[PDB]
RNA sequence: AAGCUCCUUCGACGAGUCGAGUAGUUUGGGAAUGCUGCUCAAAAUGGGAGGUAAAUUUCUUCUAAAGCUAAAUACCGGCCA
RNA sequence: UUGACCUCGGAUCAGGUAGGAGGACCCGCUGAACUUAAGCAUAUCAAUAAGCGGAGGAAAAGAAACCAACAGGGAUUGCCCUAGUAACGGCGAGUGAAGCGGCAACAGCUCAAAUUUGAAAGCUGGCUUCGGCCCGCGUUGUAAUUUGGAGAGGAUGCUUU
């Protein structure tokens, strides 16, 4: 069951007009890949391909939305006067740098 | 005018994200994540699976969120969720099958608490129909409104979406800037990673007629 | 017929046997910072000892009660330094 | 009927007359002392739901038990232990049951039913001498009222593997190494 | 799997014959009070109910109400004469209801009734 | 009916600062001359410098709104109002909860 | 026990911010602060260390009020440089 | 699975074993008007009255904790509300 | 006194208890595994626990907050053998 | 003035009851550390040892707010198996059940919720010629009937003491 024509009318009435003639970046801030990356997946089990291609598809969309923004002139480059709410603890932080600096020390360790 | 959303032209977007009455440690995490990530949201929980979707819908209505996240937990293993557009908006259906939280120390990236995401959508979300039902769904749901001063105004995180094999991929990646050698962008990954087996899209708010069903689904 | 002298007796025999023998600043702080509001602040002030009777009941009933009607709110550790910076004298 | 209406007050006990009058009843039980006799129920529908009876014999005690904690929580109920001072008090009768009357900020009170066992109306009732039977002696001290029962999961599901038949014997009967003489 | 002191908690089986032989003079003694009566009561054909032993049938607690009632044995007097009866089960099948019912007709032609006093 | 998404006057979110800044402890900004950023980008300075004597005959005798805690939106302390005072006063008392 | 800079612990992105980082190993960026003003602002932040607890909260306002200052100065002068260099 | 002829069985009696009759909603009813409303009930009432829906619900659920009883004590004192509308 | 059959008559079923938030303890078990302590606090086409993507919470199975009860079971103790 | 009703007390009044002991097995509370992880802190030891309270010849549990997805099972309890499976875990050390199936034994019930209302029909005590006389409890509810895979009430015609 797939009534494409039923879902095309459900997005006409969802549809918020997103033309880059009209509406600017800085309002719609969605990038759409011109690669279909399951030719840059070759096999779903590799991890590593895998994380590669989606670094990849999310770098380019990142550049691009970053040359929309110069574009538009919005500000992009979070300063380091600025200090605010992290989306994780600074504990989780303090954390994982623990866990960095013990995998450090035991490899450099092993090697003296 | 108490909209909040000082811009031109407002996208008044609004999102309930609601859990069920038997999630999982793992996906109320994932429900903690969400809700840090989406600033136009009101997290609720302990919804009665014995109740009615459309009792879902006078609840955003109570809300007044014209976009719901729902998280419904089987057997208290599987995750289920699903994205509607409140009022009279279709509802789409998909599986959670694998889950990784943000509070796991392997990720190794951080980001503001509701500064707004570079949405990177992938092509299939641009010429499937269902994906592009998905894709204007997602677009709805994450899409931060514009002049919403209830978030944090650099941009430094990237919510790509992508599908393999017929699986929706999420991947959340912060920007870290690095000057040229004689500055571009390196990302690494933050956190939410969650594997998304369409299911359905519904026409109605939460029912109504059914127009996509995905024939090749497995259940646990 | 109006009880006002034994009323009398009895405060006065009180009276000789008492002569014989955070939270707010708590609450201060959570409507200072964003995170209660007004109608937060009414709907935690409809308790369960709310439309307590207090003008016309005997002075030790309403000792008495003013005694056990104390609720247990959580406290914070900026509240207990605040309050005792207030309480701190010349 | 009346004892329906009663029950349907209790349901709603947060009402404007059913708060007055816990409010006056807490004021009387402050006043008196923290153990006392009463010989009619401040709740009859409770109590005869709970099993008292208009019989010479059944007895009401009224306690205020010290509420809160004790981080470590008193594994044992407030309703536990006013059952059990009410046993040193009184270790003539048998608690038959109780149920909470009332509450304060500092106190909790209870209202436990008592049964004596050598008044022969108790014997002859051949309802009541059961615990007429000498197998129910303390039985508040070893758990075997409501609160014991509550307190020690004894209920049947998956919910409760490790508690329904005991915890301490199956304890035992999963960590003993049976061995056969043919092995 | 040693972690704990099963030198205290090691109960061995060397009573095994002495418990056999006290089943059977139990059993012995049930037969003795009951003497022309059988030890066990009688007892429905059910069946196990995961899908694994679905083809098998094995003994249950006790009669179906509408079983009884078609065989024509009274509820309460069926106890009396030796029939377990199970108030929680029901028959959900005319097959298990009519084999119920043919083998309480069975132990009905076997059974012999004496007459009160 | 489409839902119109707008705040309503009781929701908890129904009045957020301007300040853009979440729950960070106020330890950090203390060197800097400014409070974080707004909307646009542009960072909002202190609004003034208190006076020698006013911060004494503060300390001296505290005022009636005065809690010790620093305005997340500017460098003044931030003072409770009147009816903030009155409203804090009734839940105390608990002489009534709703007014009229 | 060992060195930071000598173990190779990527910088992360906590509420301090990373900003734009160097990358490894080539050509990090040489800043002058040469301006006296820079001096004074940096100087004032080591004289704040320097004097560390004070018991006056007087004292500890009018410390960080004056290094306010002095990093208002710097940047006021680093505004005119910047005007300055745009003009030519 | 197997091929089996599904029986009807008899209505249970223990179908219901909570409470649906009239004698009961009577004394339920009687037991409401006699003993009053809860402080929150009297609130919720008011917001009611003064049209506060939303409100309304939102305090409920915050008392209760549950979608269901929040909407299910909204009825009862709306229908309290009309009752006493069509008495006055 | 008692068991039944039939019916133009009826059919009451346990509350600071469930439940929500929270601290402790415990378990293989955050659908919090169970329990205790604090705040709030229920329902009557009800409630509980499960099944299920199957298209909306359909379906299955039981009635918690009162109580009694021998036998199969343990037994370095008592009277013996 | 008098007499009730309720509540609170005294009596070297009459009749009884509770201590303590024992504690192998049993029911609860409370609750360690050594050790292991070749160091050690979570964990383990252990929901154990010590301490406290409470019974019996057994105790406890016990007649589903159960198991289950069945072509269904059907109180509790113990053995074998499930099984070192599921599940959890400095995912290291390790921890670790349960349904089902084969057995042993098998027994079901009492209440609160009703108006006996054409009759408190119920029960305690002392006084006895031991047969029946009082006193008191009690209607703020003692007898009979009834407990939800039910029941009540009438009609109805069989069958039991």
């Amino acid at each position: 069951i797939n009534n494409k024509e039923g879902l095309l009318t459900a997005l006409r009435r969802i549809q918020l007009d997103i033309n880059p003639k009209t509406t600017p970046f800085s309002f719609h801030q969605s990038v759409v890949a011109s690669k279909r990356t399951e030719d840059s997946i070759p096999q779903i089990e590799d991890d590593l391909q895998r994380e590669l291609a989606f670094m990849n598809q999310a770098l380019e969309a990142a550049r691009l939305g970053r040359s929309l923004l110069r574009k538009e002139g919005v500000p992009f480059t979070r300063p380091t006067d600025y200090f605010a709410e992290m989306v994780r603890t600074d504990a989780t932080m303090e954390k994982v740098k623990q866990k960095l600096i013990e995998e450090a020390t035991a490899k450099k360790a092993a090697a003296e | 005018d108490r909209s909040n959303i000082i811009a031109e032209r407002k996208n008044k977007q609004r999102v309930l994200v609601l859990s069920s009455r038997g999630v999982t440690y793992r996906h109320r995490h994932l429900l903690n994540d969400l809700a840090s990530m989406l600033p136009h949201g009101r997290k609720d929980a302990k919804f009665d699976t014995k109740s009615r979707l459309y009792e879902l819908c006078e609840l955003a209505e109570l809300y007044n969120c014209n976009n719901v996240l729902f998280f419904e937990a089987r057997k208290g293993k599987d995750l289920y969720m699903w994205f509607s557009k409140v009022p009279n908006g279709p509802t789409v259906k998909f599986y959670a099958q694998n889950l990784h939280t943000m509070e796991e120390l392997h990720f190794q990236g951080n980001c503001l608490k509701g500064s707004r995401p570079i949405l990177s959508f992938d092509a299939a979300f641009e010429q499937e129909p269902y994906l592009k039902v998905i894709k204007e769904l997602f677009l709805h749901t994450f899409g931060v409104p514009q002049g919403h001063k209830k978030s944090k105004p650099f941009i430094d995180h990237v919510l790509s979406f992508s599908v393999a094999d017929g699986k929706i991929w999420v991947r959340n990646y912060e920007i870290r800037e690095v000057e040229k050698v004689k500055t571009d962008i390196n990302l690494i990954e933050i956190g939410p990673r969650f594997v998304l087996t369409p299911i359905i899209i519904q026409e109605g708010s939460f029912g109504g007629p059914i127009l996509y069903e995905n024939k090749r689904f497995i259940s646990p | 017929e109006d009880g006002d002298q034994l009323e009398r007796e009895l405060d006065a025999m009180y009276e000789h046997y008492k002569e014989r023998k955070a939270e707010a600043m708590t609450l201060a702080h959570q409507l200072a910072t964003g995170e209660k509001t007004k109608a937060d602040l009414i709907d935690e002030g409809y308790n369960k000892y709310a439309f307590k009777q207090k003008e016309g009941l005997p002075d030790w009933f309403l000792e008495d009660e003013a005694k056990h009607d104390k609720p247990i709110k959580p406290i914070t550790k900026e509240a207990a330094q605040a309050i005792k910076e207030k309480l701190r004298a010349l | 009927g009346a004892l329906k209406y009663l029950e349907e007050l209790s349901k709603k006990k947060q009402s404007d007359v059913v708060r007055f009058l816990l409010r006056v009843r807490c004021w009387e039980y402050r006043q008196l002392n923290v153990i006392h006799r009463a010989s009619r129920p401040s709740r009859p529908d409770k109590a005869r739901r709970l099993g008292y009876k208009a019989k010479q014999g059944y007895v009401i005690y009224r306690v205020r038990v010290r509420r809160g904690g004790r981080q470590l929580k008193y594994q044992r109920s407030l309703r536990a232990t006013a059952e059990e001072r009410v046993g040193r008090r009184c270790s003539n009768l048998r608690v038959l049951n109780s149920y909470w009357v009332n509450q304060d900020s500092t106190y909790k009170y209870y209202e436990v039913i008592l049964v004596d066992p050598n008044h022969k109306a108790i014997r002859r009732d051949p309802r009541i001498n059961w615990i007429c039977n000498p197998v129910h002696k303390h039985r508040e001290c070893r758990g075997l009222t409501s609160t014991g029962k509550k307190s020690r999961g004894l209920n049947k599901g998956h919910r409760f593997n490790k508690t329904r038949a005991g915890r301490r014997k199956t304890w035992k009967r999963h960590n003993t190494l049976s061995l056969w003489r043919y092995r | 799997h040693f972690r704990k002191h099963w030198q205290r908690r090691v109960r061995c089986h060397f009573d095994q014959p002495g418990k056999k032989v006290t089943r059977r003079l139990a059993r012995r003694a049930k037969a003795a009070a009951l003497a022309p009566r059988p030890v066990d009561k009688l007892r429905p054909i059910v069946r196990c109910p995961t899908v694994k032993y679905n083809r098998r049938t094995r003994l249950g607690r006790g009669f179906t109400l509408e079983e009884l009632k078609a065989a024509g044995i009274p509820r309460l007097l069926a106890p009396t004469i030796g029939i377990a009866v199970d108030h929680r089960r029901k028959n959900l099948s005319e097959e298990s209801l009519a084999a119920n019912v043919q083998r309480l007709k069975d132990y009905k032609a076997r059974l012999i009734l004496f007459p009160r006093k | 009916d489409e839902i119109d998404p707008v705040y309503d006057s009781d929701d908890t979110d129904y009045n957020v600062p301007v300040n853009t800044i979440g729950n960070i402890p106020l330890s950090f900004y203390d060197s800097y001359p400014h409070i974080g950023y707004d909307i646009n980008g542009k960072k909002i300075m202190r609004p003034a410098t208190g006076d020698a004597l006013q911060n004494l005959l503060d300390s001296i005798e505290v005022p009636e709104g005065w809690t010790g805690l620093t305005d997340p939106n500017t460098g003044k302390p931030l003072n409770l109002s009147r009816d903030e005072l009155e409203l804090i006063r009734k839940v105390q008392q608990g002489l009534i909860p709703d007014d009229v | 026990v060992y060195s930071e800079k000598e173990l190779g612990i990527p910088q992360l992105n906590t509420v301090t911010p990373v900003g734009v980082t160097k990358p490894k190993g080539k050509k990090k960026g040489k800043v002058f602060v040469d301006d006296r003003e820079s001096m004074n602002t940096i100087l004032a932040m080591v004289e704040a260390e320097k004097q560390g607890q004070i018991e006056s909260k007087i004292m500890r306002a009018r410390q960080l009020e004056e290094i306010r200052e002095a990093r208002r100065i710097e940047a006021e002068k680093k505004e005119a440089e910047r005007k300055a260099l745009l003009e030519n | 699975g197997h091929k089996t002829t599904r029986r009807v069985l008899k209505e249970r009696p223990s179908r219901r074993k909570g409470a649906q009759s009239k004698r009961t909603q009577f004394v339920r009813s009687l037991i409401r008007e006699v003993a009053g409303l809860a402080p929150y009930e009297r609130r919720v009432i008011e917001l009611l009255r003064n049209g506060k829906d939303k409100r309304a619900r939102k305090f409920s659920k915050k008392k209760l904790g549950t979608f269901g009883r929040a909407k299910r004590k909204c009825e009862e004192l709306q229908r309290i509300i009309a009752e006493s509308r069509r008495a006055h």
